[PDB]
């Protein structure tokens, strides 16, 4: 009998039509946008949040945002690549493994800028560093891994112990030395 | 925006060796703009048969927040004359003529481009030696090929290089007399004349309307080489200007000798927040438009021309509705 | 246009969140590098031998107990891949899901820097290292030994004698397995550690819920929606109503940023404690009491948790205590200077199947009478407290 | 003040010595650490016992007993320090 | 009277006749203006 159905937060979530078919109501959903930029190579790539790329299009006519224009994506203009973080533009899968990377995309992913005109950045995956593996012998004798060489390294650590001590003349700051304000 | 094309300097104050975000009327980044060309009139060796003009006078464009004009963008370069494609002449700077009207009316023959009693007309004279601004209410004249006259085609302004343009003297009424033939001047209000020096250097002209009055900005007065625009004149126009038109100019040159004329580009001004970099001299060498792209938005956010490498969240795209749905109880039908 | 005059206020909120997220990524990188071991022994089926720690082994990549812990926690997980597509359909909303609400609100949850498989690999490497850490101060040296041998060395350290360990080796393995079996049923509302894991997930959910609730909240306006006020109000009044909504939303974002900064600082200090715990307990047996686990710490195992690291500490608990007469030291009556003191043990009288005043050595951790020998005794200067024996001298005192 | 047995509390590797200098808002600490390299795998024994006397047995102190097949008889046992690989003759000082 | 001296101002601040030993910041002296300089556009007067 009551056509309008509201949630605990008083947002319309359901409606009863004259036709008599109940229709669920969902707010139109925005597409999240993030930009991956490397200052040294001046290379820019766009990651479209968690979208699967069916919704995204190079024109982006369907979705309207305040920003006037998207990144040019000129030259190679490779098609959008689906990744675990989400649909990405300007990234080409390189099948490369890096122990560390300057820019992370998420879950293991890095965007590697091409050396300088510089090419479009290449998607890369972090590789777990593998520790030396020593087998355990079935016999009573036990395998031992022992270094034949040594090196000295210095680890630098800074621990703050103090903060700047500041005393403020509250009367002067508030009134700027004006009698009427005082 | 990187070369700070069409940037109006803040008229309120000057800034030195600082980068700041400023809100002002500014052209869109990457805007091609509207291009208008002036060409020599048709001629037969000794006598020019008729003026050669485009349909700019018929076209009417909204004044909006005002516009910035690129003048003499190409100069001292090989070019082809518009009237004759085969003829090739060195490109020379030309000065644009603008007619601004609060209201627009049809012509006697019903042609567009006619304007109401309140009009502001700016025309260059003496080969661009001087520029004049006057309300000068326009009254149509009845004559062959005239606005109230039969067989009207278009209204134009003309100058003769052989007589009007000379090193010894430049005729300062040649353009004004040509304008008088098309339109009688009645109930004229303020008349302002500004002298212009002669050079082939690129210059920028901007016009905006404010409550105090119409404001005119010229690069030559303060930063001719830079192209930065500083207000040089104030016009006492209090009526809102809603429409503007370009007045075509034809040069009655001898057929044997003709000069190519640089095209002028008009760019609309929109309120925009621009990151502005000020040199020690205080001129704006470079600027950034935050609206054009996500990277520019980041540069404005950190208020720096350099942004460190990283992944930054930016404005999200918003879904656009395909259609509108209305459901309501029936209005009911009257019964016959 | 009203927001444009505010200008930097939105930018400052975005910059503060970006800095906090980068700090969290730095903390994850620093913690895991310390967690990784330079040398490890590869995990094999049956790793452990008589000790059944198969719930720590990875199912061919997470562990079984790690999977159980992640399953029993009520956590709503954002899709990360095609998450927006999943929320496009959604179906009937369940418990105001924050992830579907995030796209409309504009807030977004960033994916964690390390994959579930990546984090599991660090945990698996650490599990291999514990068995082969090396009894003789092998900080830079890895000795690959069976887990059973490592446990016996740790038990010898707690003061249980080696002879008792050999006799009760089957019993020790069975008792250890029962404690590990309890962990599988360990996760419950009663368990404090499980509650802490749930509380951390709840704290993250509350911050997202606050942002969604504030958009619903209306500050000095007819309706929360900017558009709804625009259609029902004239333009001069519209500016005032829009400004009131803008002020409330900006204040909410500023409060949210301050809360996130406080949370990030606490997490960074907590992460440093977790790194110290991994080195102090998981890597090596800890003499300190109660730093890792109650009772005498023997070994520790660490598995990944949704917002942190979950640590399980195996401890030695004494039971059935009995009171026996003991002596500080024993000296020969014939030679007063010659004296012996027990090492990691207490000298005790042996009234069972022996002459009265007979002296035997027992390990401090477990009560077992044993014959006194040079290995369990250290020669010491004579003291008045030390007893003098004229007969039945233990071999060390035999002149 | 003192060498730290705990690993990673002061610095990565095996901490040997630390030097502290003043910093603008705090104290700056530089930690010197021992880093192993060129690791090799060798056969080792938990303990050695005389066949004639089962009771008599020795265990290495801060070291691992290692088989030596280089410039020595087959089945020879040598003592090496845990931190660095050097074959040395077994002696009462290095055995308990 | 707080106005007469800095020490009295401290006593009023803590609202106690006794103030503990220490170094306390007090109102700073402000430089008096020596003179007035005026610069105006030559002529350009409004027409009445």
């Amino acid at each position: 009998q009551q056509r309008f159905v509201y949630d605990a937060y008083q947002n319309l979530v359901g409606y009863y039509s004259d036709d008599g078919n109940y229709y669920c109501l969902r707010a139109c959903v925005s597409v999240p946008v993030s930009v991956i930029y490397d200052k040294e190579t001046k290379t820019h790539a766009t990651l479209f949040g968690s979208v699967a790329c069916e919704h995204i299009s190079s024109t982006m006519s369907q979705y309207s945002r305040s920003t006037r224009s998207m990144l040019k994506r000129r030259d190679s203009t490779y098609g959008p690549l689906q990744t675990p973080v989400g649909c990405v533009l300007g990234l080409v899968n390189s099948s490369l493994f890096v122990e560390d990377c300057k820019l992370p995309l998420g879950q293991s992913l890095c965007a590697l800028p091409d050396t300088p005109v510089p090419g479009e950045m290449r998607l890369a995956s972090i590789a777990f560093n593998h520790p030396i593996q020593v087998d355990q012998l079935n016999s009573s004798y036990f395998k031992l891994s022992i270094p034949t060489n040594f090196s000295f390294g210095v680890t630098q650590e800074y621990i703050q112990t103090t903060i700047q001590k500041v005393t403020v003349d509250c009367k002067q700051y508030v009134c700027n030395g004006f009698q009427k304000c005082e | 925006v990187s070369k700070a094309d069409g940037i109006i300097y803040p008229q309120g104050r000057t800034y030195s060796n600082i980068t700041i975000t400023y809100q002002g009327l500014f052209p869109y980044q990457g805007d091609h703009g509207d291009m208008y060309v002036y060409s020599a009139g048709h001629a037969t060796g000794t006598t020019p048969q008729k003026l050669f003009v485009a349909n700019y006078s018929q076209d009417v464009k909204q004044f909006a927040n005002g516009f910035v004009v690129r003048i003499g963008a190409a100069a001292n370069s090989t070019g082809t004359v518009i009237i004759s494609p085969s003829t090739s002449a060195t490109i020379r700077k030309i000065y644009p003529a603008f007619m601004l009207g609060s209201s627009v009316g049809n012509f006697s023959d019903g042609k567009m481009g006619r304007f109401f009693n309140h009009t502001l007309v700016l025309l260059p004279d003496g080969c661009g030696t001087l520029l004049r601004a006057f309300y000068c209410i326009l009254e149509p004249r009845s004559g062959n090929h005239c606005p109230a006259g039969n067989s009207y085609t278009s209204f134009a302004t003309y100058h003769t290089p052989a007589t009007d343009c000379s090193d010894g003297n430049y005729n300062r009424n040649a353009s004004l007399n040509s304008f008088k033939e098309y339109f009688n001047l009645r109930n004229c209000t303020f008349m302002y004349t500004y002298n212009i020096t002669e050079d082939e250097i690129l210059e920028w002209f901007g016009i905006t309307q404010t409550a105090q009055g119409v404001h005119l900005f010229s690069s030559r007065y303060v930063d001719l080489y830079g192209g930065n625009m500083f207000q040089f004149a104030t016009l006492p126009v209090y009526d809102t200007i809603k429409y503007y038109s370009i007045i075509p100019h034809s040069i009655r040159s001898i057929q044997s000798d003709r000069k190519a004329w640089a095209a002028f580009y008009v760019y609309k001004l929109q309120p925009l927040t621009f990151l502005l970099d000020f040199s020690v001299d205080g001129y704006i060498r470079r600027a950034i438009d935050c609206g054009f792209n996500d990277l520019s938005q980041l540069h404005c956010s950190y208020e720096s021309f350099d942004v460190e490498s990283g992944v930054y969240s930016v404005s999200s795209f918003e879904a656009k509705p395909s259609g509108s749905v209305v459901e309501q109880a029936e209005g009911v039908e009257c019964d016959f | 246009q009203l927001l444009r005059e505010y200008g930097q206020f939105c930018s400052k909120i975005n910059q503060a969140l970006h800095g906090a997220n980068l700090r969290q990524d730095d903390s994850v990188r620093n913690l895991f590098a310390s967690v990784k071991s330079s040398q490890s022994s590869p995990i094999i089926p049956g790793f452990g031998g008589d000790f059944n720690l198969t719930l720590l082994e990875p199912v061919s990549a997470r562990s079984a107990i790690e999977d159980l812990l992640f399953d029993k926690v009520t956590i709503a997980d954002p899709g990360y891949m095609q998450g927006y597509d999943d929320c496009m359909q959604q179906g009937p909303a369940s418990a105001r899901d924050l992830i579907c609400a995030q796209y409309v609100a504009g807030y977004k949850v960033l994916p964690p820097l390390m994959d579930v498989n990546m984090e599991a690999a660090y945990t698996s490497s650490l599990l291999g290292s514990i068995a082969g850490v090396g009894w003789t101060a092998g900080l830079s040296s890895f000795a690959a030994i069976p887990f059973a041998q490592s446990i016996f060395y740790r038990l010898n350290g707690v003061g249980i004698t080696q002879q008792v360990l050999s006799e009760n080796q089957k019993l020790i393995a069975n008792k250890f397995n029962q404690a590990l079996g309890a962990m599988q049923t360990g996760f419950t509302t009663t368990n404090e550690a499980f509650q802490k894991v749930q509380d951390a997930v709840n704290n993250n959910a509350q911050a997202l819920s606050k942002l969604a609730s504030e958009l619903s909240n209306t500050f000095g306006a007819i309706s929360a929606s900017i558009g709804d006020i625009i259609q029902r109000l004239d333009p001069p009044e519209q500016d005032a109503q829009i400004d009131r909504l803008i002020n409330g939303r900006l204040t909410t974002l500023n409060a949210f940023v301050a809360q996130q900064l406080v949370r990030s600082e606490s997490a960074a200090l907590s992460a440093q404690l977790a790194k110290d715990k991994v080195n102090e307990c998981v890597k090596a047996q800890s003499k300190r009491s109660g730093f890792c686990g109650q009772g005498t710490h023997i070994v520790s195992f660490v598995v990944n948790a949704p917002n942190g690291l979950y640590f399980m500490h195996v401890g030695y608990y004494p039971s059935n205590h009995i009171e026996v007469v003991s002596a500080y030291g024993l000296c020969d009556a014939a030679n007063p200077t010659n004296c012996i003191a027990p090492v990691n043990g207490y000298f005790i009288k042996t009234n069972n199947t022996r002459i009265v005043d007979e002296w035997s050595y027992t390990g401090s951790s477990f009560y077992a009478p044993e014959p006194i020998t040079s290995l369990n005794t250290k020669y010491v200067a004579p003291q008045v407290t030390y007893q003098n024996i004229s007969t039945n001298l233990p071999p060390p005192l035999l002149g």
